């Protein structure tokens, strides 16, 4: 079954490259939903229980 | 939620009325053509 | 210059360094522990993150 | 490996039929779920589903 | 006068690691800004420890110091301290002199440490709001259709209540709602003086609304336009605004706006509350044709900031007035945040007059830098009436 | 008796900056 394993690994690598192109550096977030940059997302903010 | 709607729904109601009219006079033709045994019919 | 520096991970010992940017390295889930400190704005691998600064001994 | 691809391309018609029946099943159950739980997953919890 | 002429001479910068600003942060026991340790001797008049050598700065807990906006404001608001001392030396009985900045930070003299969680914001204080704009005739429209049920309904209820906290006794307000039918939420049926008692009735009635029905913007806006044209009761005869709290939709209602305000005598402010996938294009359109603004409140943390930014728009005609708008105003009797008893506060807005020699930019000069203010205690007035 | 001052509807006002034109 090494051949099937190798083919699956190749397909996984190709899909990983496609995903890197799609979502590179886009999956970042801030605890405060009102700030959309690293510089803005600094300091403290008020949350409600 | 809670009985809200818009214009597209207001149109889809009438389109569904038309669809109901079509699948009625097409079941009538087959009903009064061969007198409901097959599962699909 | 002397923003907390290191190359390894366990002892957290200083090193020679330059440049006005110094950073912190930590796991995203384990936020309240800095794994590695140095200078520049390097790219983490997994599951680490980088938070860079502008002045000496900003990373703390 | 190439024999597998040849067989896949030979049976692609039945493959498409089988994949279309599954899509029809998913569409039917999606419509039923939209009818049953449409606009109802709106409770007073702070987090949105 | 000194705040206006110093801001013009300010050169906007982008780094502060080399040039650290020196200031005393009131809420304390950091690279980019150096802090001071004052002497804090005890003094009369005030009931706390004060320092006559510099002016303290209060930054709200949700506003990050060290930002480019805050650090630049902390630089040009350092020449005020040499004017603070000259006023105190000329009038030894001078109480708190403060500068409420539009950024959010308040700089007051003399320096004293700040008074659970701190929720103080200078831009929401009655003395700041009364000097940032003229009296208004607010009329809140609340979308109580079915689509707002759930989380976005309790955000609307909180936002409306938080908006009513920005109205003084000179402003007249009323709250309405619409779902295929427009009606008042309370027993008032017309604009009321919006004092403490009247606002509590509206706050009680807003919390008791249920979301159910079909949205209809034409009937909701016709009701609002017909309530701002009463002229049968006591009103403010000033700024006439409509605040629409909704989620989204596809109706623009251009025929209502083309019929009720063809000359655009009424500003329309629109709010989009909650997280949803409804269209916001019509919502933003009503805020641009009518001389208003569009605001977004996605969570409970954005309620406080977005419900006080409409005063920036309302202050545009005040800035263009010139020196005619520089009239000293005195607020109602209230209790000082830094415990000092019952006080009344003077008020004078500050304009951004950079590039006034050429008069060419006029891009951010339509807003006010902030509000000036000096406190007068009631014990001072009681001493003049033996 | 309300205030005698009133500042609104200035012709020179820009009002071209809403919250939707940018986004
Ligand atoms: C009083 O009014 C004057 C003008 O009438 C105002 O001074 C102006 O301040 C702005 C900063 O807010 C300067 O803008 C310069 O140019 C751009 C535009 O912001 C900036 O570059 C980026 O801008 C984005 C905004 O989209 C920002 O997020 C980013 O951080 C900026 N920097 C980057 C990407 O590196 C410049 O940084 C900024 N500064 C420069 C070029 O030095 C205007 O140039 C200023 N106008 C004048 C005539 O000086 C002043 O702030 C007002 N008073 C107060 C208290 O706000
Ligand atoms: C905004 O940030 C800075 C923080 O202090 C201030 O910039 C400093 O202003 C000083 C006074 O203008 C300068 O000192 C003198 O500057 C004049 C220039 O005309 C020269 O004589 C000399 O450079 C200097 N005189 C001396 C040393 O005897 C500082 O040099 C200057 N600092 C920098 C880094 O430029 C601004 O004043 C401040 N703005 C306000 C309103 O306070
Ligand atoms: C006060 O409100 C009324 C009702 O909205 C306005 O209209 C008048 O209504 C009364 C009672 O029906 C009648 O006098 C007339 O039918 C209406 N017109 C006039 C000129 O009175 C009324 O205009 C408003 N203002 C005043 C000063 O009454
Ligand atoms: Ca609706």
């Amino acid at each position: 079954i090494g051949n099937i394993v190798i083919v699956t690994t190749l397909l996984q690598f190709m899909f990983a490259c496609i995903g890197v192109q799609l979502f590179k550096g886009k999956l970042y977030t801030c605890s405060d939903s009102s700030k959309q940059t690293e510089a803005e997302c600094k300091g403290n903010y008020i949350t409600y229980k | 939620p809670e009985d809200d709607s818009n214009a597209t729904n207001s149109n889809l109601e009438r389109v569904e009325y038309l669809f109901l009219i079509i699948f009625t006079v097409e079941a009538f033709l087959k009903v009064i053509a061969y007198g409901l045994r097959n599962g699909w019919n | 210059r002397i923003c907390y520096i290191h190359k390894a991970s366990l002892p957290r010992a200083t090193k020679t360094c330059v440049e006005n940017t110094c950073y912190k390295m930590f796991i995203r889930t384990q936020r309240e522990y800095i794994s590695e400190r140095g200078c520049g704005c390097p790219t983490a691998m997994w599951p680490y993150q980088t938070e860079c600064c502008k002045g000496d001994r900003c990373n703390k | 490996l190439s024999n597998l691809v040849a067989s896949l391309l030979n049976s692609v018609r039945s493959i498409a039929s089988l994949l279309l029946l599954l899509f029809l099943f998913i569409i039917i159950f999606s419509l039923l779920g939209m009818q049953l739980f449409g606009g109802k997953f709106n409770f007073d919890e702070m987090q949105t589903r | 006068l000194e705040a206006e002429k110093v801001q013009a001479a300010h050169q906007w910068r982008e780094d502060f690691a080399s040039n650290e600003v020196v200031y005393y942060n009131a809420k304390d026991d950091e690279p980019g800004s150096q802090r001071i340790k004052p002497v804090f001797i005890e003094d009369a008049n005030f009931g706390r420890q004060i320092s006559y050598q510099h002016a303290a700065v209060h930054i709200p807990t949700d506003i990050y110091e060290g930002s480019t906006i805050v650090l630049n404001e902390l630089n040009w608001t350092s020449a005020l301290d040499e004017v603070f001392k000259k006023n105190r030396e000329e009038d030894p009985s001078l109480l708190w002199q403060v500068f409420g900045s539009a950024t959010g930070l308040a700089r007051y003299y003399p320096a004293s440490p700040w008074v659970k969680i701190d929720l103080y914001d200078v831009r929401r204080r009655p003395w700041y709001i009364q000097g940032a704009a003229s009296p208004k005739d607010m009329l809140i429209l609340v979308d109580v259709s079915g689509s707002v049920s759930g989380l976005t309904l309790k955000l609307i209820r909180t936002s409306v209540s938080e908006m009513l906290e920005t109205l003084s006794d000179d402003d007249f307000v009323n709250v309405a709602s619409f779902n295929s039918n427009a009606q008042d939420v309370s027993c008032f049926q017309h604009l009321v003086q919006a004092n403490v008692r009247n606002k509590k009735v509206l706050k009680d009635a807003v919390n008791n609304i249920t979301a159910k029905g079909i949205t209809d913007y034409k009937k909701g806006f016709s009701f609002a336009f017909e309530q701002l044209l009463n002229y049968n009761v006591s009103r403010a005869n000033c700024n006439k605004i409509i605040m629409l709290f909704t989620d989204g939709g596809e109706e623009r209602a251009q025929e209502i706006f083309n019929k009720y305000n063809k000359d655009k005598k009424v500003r329309v402010f629109t709010f989009s509350v909650g997280q949803h996938n409804y269209d916001r294009g019509p919502i933003q359109w009503m805020a641009c044709e009518n001389k208003g603004y569009y605001y977004e409140i996605p969570s409970i943390g954005a309620i406080r900031i977005n419900t006080q930014e409409y005063l920036d728009v309302l202050g545009r005609p005040m800035v263009l007035a010139g020196d005619k708008a520089k009239q000293v105003q005195w607020t109602n009797v209230y209790l000082d945040a830094l415990e000092l008893g019952l006080v009344i506060t003077g008020t004078l807005p500050v304009f951004n007059i950079t590039g006034q020699f050429e008069n060419k930019t006029n891009l951010k000069n339509q807003l006010i830098l902030g509000v000036m203010g000096v406190d007068v205690s009631l014990e001072d007035i009681k001493r003049l009436t033996p | 008796k309300g205030p005698d001052v009133c500042f609104d509807n200035n012709v020179l006002e820009d009002y071209t900056d809403c919250g939707g034109v940018s986004g």
